[PDB]
């Protein structure tokens, strides 16, 4: 048989672009499609997928904006800085963020061109197990078609706004909208408690907005909960309010504001409602029905195996749209690359999804790698795992003696903030204390965790941490003298500081 | 009556032994919380005259602290003829008031 | 034989305190002496040694002060923050820093007491191979004496001001003085190019002072020089001036200012001269002559072997005062602790000085662990080591498009700053690319390097870095896709950004 | 004469082929340096009339850029009857002026 291309890929995000460029560098003739269907509110953007335009990159940028603000308001006076009339301009932040996104759009495009990948800005679906139909620039007037030996689906995900909430789909924004919004966010309700909800609440609050979070149940489901509470508490003590167990039941457009009726029958007025409860695979307009490709219909994700194969032998899926794969850009890149090598370089490396490091950018950050405490217990038995841990205060913040925001003040004496950091290692007693879980809450968690994720990958034992010299004064060195265990019962609370309204 | 600053172990010892009922406030000049409750403690020295009110700077009067086993500030200890009988930790005024009436209302 | 104590230790810094507390916890009766002989300018401080009072702790605190300032001046406007009349108050900074040091003084003291270690604030020397003479509170009226089964010398180091420079010892301050200075530092000349010189120049500059650094030959002597130049260049582009190859020859007191005659015969007026050329072991007043203990007289450091033994079988040395041991607090702690266990717990662990991580806190930080590129060549042969490396820009700073300070502007078009970061791995070709050197220049280097030092300790190979998933978007992840080598000749320069007066 | 914005590949092709001597300024709205030199380039369109001055937004007119091999901004290319003969990169006014007099003084 003969085809127009050796590799046609649907989606120009981290995974699609990475797989295309690897495939090309091994001789494959490659075609890639990317098209951005507008969001609930009509927001659109350039090439690069979720990560560059409406995810990791702009999220990190505004986190910086917010973190900066917290430094001004909480710490600067203590360190000797004086200033007048501190105000934040949202419009300027957005334009600084979009300018940068637009520069990455260009660069990702010229990179495809350098690697000899043909890119077409067109909406795509498949007509056949080796055929893809498309529509230049969204325009459904002319369907054109192309064939490929192998098809890769890498369309990723979009945010889900629930059906059972009146006015939700119509009035609320999502992560697709927040980073380019034309109006100041103002009084904002964020609905959800995933890392995306908490990260947007966080920077919006630090930026100066009144921010409320609606949490059915718990925060950061899936993640180690001691750390989750630590993050939650820190946000609370800076201003953000958590409506626990109380979700919106109805939204009504009401001039330049939105009224939200809650499941406890209360009601309140907001400038912005931001839905961030989850994301579904973007799969609907792909015509996968007409190939009988099995997909998990709750997720809306493609069921692909450990080689990125669907049940159709010539079509593959990687990244956010494949079920059971972590929604992290570097993960979609590795899988896209490994796939390309397996298809066009006779490689036999298979993608390893274990011990994938993660890092959440809340106003106090959380990085992890491996099992939570709770899960290591279930999987291995509580009597068979050691948890070494330690709360402590960051040096720089410690010296400021920050105070709780009023809303977190129990009585007029509850002033000092809680300890800022936590370091926790989860270990397998019966394997010489092999560390099978790493958790760190504190500043710069992404930076701290990377090297540690590498150590976990090398099967590091607790003794190896103890024998490594720590770098002083640093947040990370806390891991290198971590001797208080959960089983021992001894206090793991912050030693010293003006904690608890007493210097000790 | 009021609050005085003790500057020697002998003076601390002499004042408590001879005076019967004594409260003492162990403070640090660099201690935020200790400072936070210093005014209120000055107040109680006036109102509750059924007790002696004094202060010890834990850095200055080193010998005293390394004996009463002071490990945090502010620490409040109350005495009877010369022997500690109770001890409170923290900058919670309500707790302190609660403590003083317990032995001096 | 019988003694008053099983362990008498001279010095209350990281090493002496750590060794004392371990020894105690294993049953030893322990006595510890600490006394602070005032500095050239009469500065003194509490217990804890160099680290807590006039080293790592206050240095990190003011680095924060400065870093903060750089954020206000260079980045804040870009991220949407507006303010009026930004000025820094030096007096306030100093009081916030000293309050904190004073709280750590207290806590280090109550810690000794908890561990049952008797501490005497007294000047000490040894009368005998098992006897120590001392003087309460410095007062040389009454010499009292005490005996010990084993003596540990841990007196550390003080800054050296050279003899051959007229007015130097008399007029210039050092690191003992900078963190408590009563006058604003004003126009400052820093002499030296060690990590201490560069760190103080850095924060002082960021704080807003006119700062000049005199360097005979190279900067950050003893460290990887590619990274050294990177740090130097970054400081230059922020305002600090480097008088290369030009040291002071004479200093003359002149009202509230100081005139400095330079070896090129030029001369200039400064508010402060800060000598930071090195540190000598504080050994002089110890009477070690009268035991014939061998010391390296250039260093003024005690010659101790791999067990912390001197040539006198009952006296030991650890930390800054022992020759050939890195002047890092955690290092002095580990050696102090290991010693105590060897003396009082029949342990046979010996202290490992290889692959010790370090991190320098210049306005752009540098962390490293293992061999420099230059040294790995010498030791192993240039054709036998691979260097993978990559310059790149921090995301958050990237989006600001910072501009060079005037003084670093060649022409009126030389505006964009150089690339901010560098990641470099030094590897042994003949050992499956075992990484024997790690180097990272950029923000938060301490936090990045810790975990990576642990990986080097586990004998990580380059392939392990490549198989680890990176955390995005982070500075550290640049190590996990590092494929450009020195030998290949390909460009390792920052890809993209608006540097070189063109974006792309 | 002055500077105009081209919004199609055919228009770019037609204008250069038929007009002989042409300089073109490939810019990006989000590009700092490109903006930095935009005024000065407007100036040269007036002074040096021995050439045609035009602009191309590399994001809008996608097809053009993916052919002239534009990989950074601002990129200046000069043409003769229809064929590129020189090409400059950067926001250095002196360089640009130096370039224009080379072919149009
Ligand atoms: C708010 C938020 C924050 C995040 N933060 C982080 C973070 O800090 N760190 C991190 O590692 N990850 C983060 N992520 C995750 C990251 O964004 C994604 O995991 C990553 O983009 C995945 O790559 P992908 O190839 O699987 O999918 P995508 O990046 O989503 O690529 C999908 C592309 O497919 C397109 N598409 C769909 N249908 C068609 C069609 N018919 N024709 C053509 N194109 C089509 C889409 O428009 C899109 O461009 C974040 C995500 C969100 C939402
Ligand atoms: C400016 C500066 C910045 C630094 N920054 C860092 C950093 O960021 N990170 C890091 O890991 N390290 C840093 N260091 C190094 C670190 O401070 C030292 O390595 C560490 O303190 C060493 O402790 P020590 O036990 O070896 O001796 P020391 O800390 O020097 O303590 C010894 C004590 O002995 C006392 N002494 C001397 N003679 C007598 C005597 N006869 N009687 C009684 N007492 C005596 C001294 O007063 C001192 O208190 C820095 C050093 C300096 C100067």
């Amino acid at each position: 048989h003969t085809y127009d291309y050796d590799y046609v890929v649907i989606g120009g995000g981290p995974g699609g672009m990475a797989s295309a460029k690897e495939a090309a560098a091994h001789g494959a003739r490659v075609l890639l499609f990317d098209y951005v269907k507008p969001s609930s509110q009509g927001t659109k953007w350039g090439i690069g997928g979720t990560c560059v335009n409406v995810g990791c990159v702009p999220k990190k940028l505004m986190h910086y904006a917010g973190h900066m603000g917290s430094i001004f308001k909480l710490d600067s006076k203590a360190y000797g800085w004086k200033f007048d009339n501190l105000k934040h301009d949202w419009k300027k932040l957005v334009t600084t963020v979009q300018s940068h996104i637009r520069s990455l759009n260009f660069s990702y495009m010229t990179g495809l061109r350098s690697s000899k990948v043909k890119y077409i800005n067109g909406l795509a679906k498949l007509k056949d197990k080796n055929t893809v139909s498309y529509y230049l620039k969204g325009d459904l007037s002319k369907e054109e078609t192309v064939t490929g030996k192998y098809i890769l689906i890498a369309t990723g995900c979009r945010p889900h706004i629930p059906d059972d909430v009146e006015g939700a789909k119509e009035l609320s924004i999502t992560s697709d909208d927040i980073f380019s919004l034309k109006k100041d966010p103002g009084k904002t309700l964020v609905v959800g408690a995933s890392y995306v909800a908490l990260e947007c609440s966080g920077f919006l609050n630090s930026l100066g907005y009144d921010v409320t979070v609606a949490v059915r149940s718990i925060v950061l489901r899936g993640f180690d909960q001691q750390c989750a509470v630590k993050v939650k508490l820190y946000m609370e003590e800076q201003g953000v309010m958590f409506k626990n167990g109380i979700l919106p039941k109805k939204l009504t457009k009401m001039d330049d504001k939105i009224l939200v009726e809650f499941s406890d029958k209360t009601s309140e007025l907001y400038d912005t409602v931001l839905y961030a409860i989850g994301r579904k695979g973007d799969i609907d307009g792909l015509n996968l029905e007409s190939l009988n490709m099995n997909v998990n219909k709750s997720n809306n994700k493609i069921i692909a195996d450990h080689l990125s194969c669907t049940n159709i032998p010539s079509i593959f899926a990687v990244g956010d749209v494949a079920e059971n794969v972590p929604e992290l850009a570097p993960v979609a890149i590795k899988a896209g690359e490994i796939l390309a090598r397996r298809l066009f370089k006779d490689s036999d490396e298979i993608m390893d999804y274990s011990y994938i490091p993660t890092s959440i950018y809340t106003p106090i950050e959380y990085g992890a790698c491996g099992y939570s405490e709770e899960k290591a217990y279930e999987l291995y038995g509580k009597s068979n795992v050691e948890v070494f841990l330690q709360e402590f205060n960051n040096l720089e913040i410690s010296a400021v003696h920050r105070q709780k925001h009023i809303r977190a003040q129990k009585d007029e004496y509850d002033l000092d903030v809680s300890s800022t950091c936590l370091a926790k290692l989860v270990c397998l007693k019966n394997e010489d204390n092999r560390v099978i879980g790493f958790h760190y809450v504190g500043p710069n968690a992404g930076e701290v965790t990377q090297g540690m994720a590498l150590a976990l990958r090398l099967k590091v034992k607790k003794k190896d941490f103890d024998n490594c010299i720590g770098i002083h004064p640093t947040d990370a060195e806390s891991f290198m003298n971590l001797f208080v265990t959960i089983s021992s019962g001894l206090s793991y609370a912050a030693k010293g500081g003006s904690g608890g309204g007493k210097c000790g | 009556g009021s609050v005085k600053i003790v500057t020697s172990q002998a003076e601390f010892d002499s004042i408590i032994s001879q005076n019967e009922l004594v409260i003492v406030d162990f403070f640090a000049e660099w201690c935020g919380p200790s400072k936070r409750i210093a005014p209120f403690y000055e107040e109680c020295s006036k109102t509750y005259t059924k007790m002696v009110f004094i202060k010890v700077d834990v850095d200055e009067v080193s010998e005293v602290t390394e004996k009463e086993n002071i490990t945090s500030m502010p620490t409040f200890k109350v005495y009877k003829n010369g022997s500690s009988v109770d001890t409170l930790l923290g900058a919670n005024d309500s707790a302190l008031k609660q403590l003083i009436e317990k032995y001096a209302a």
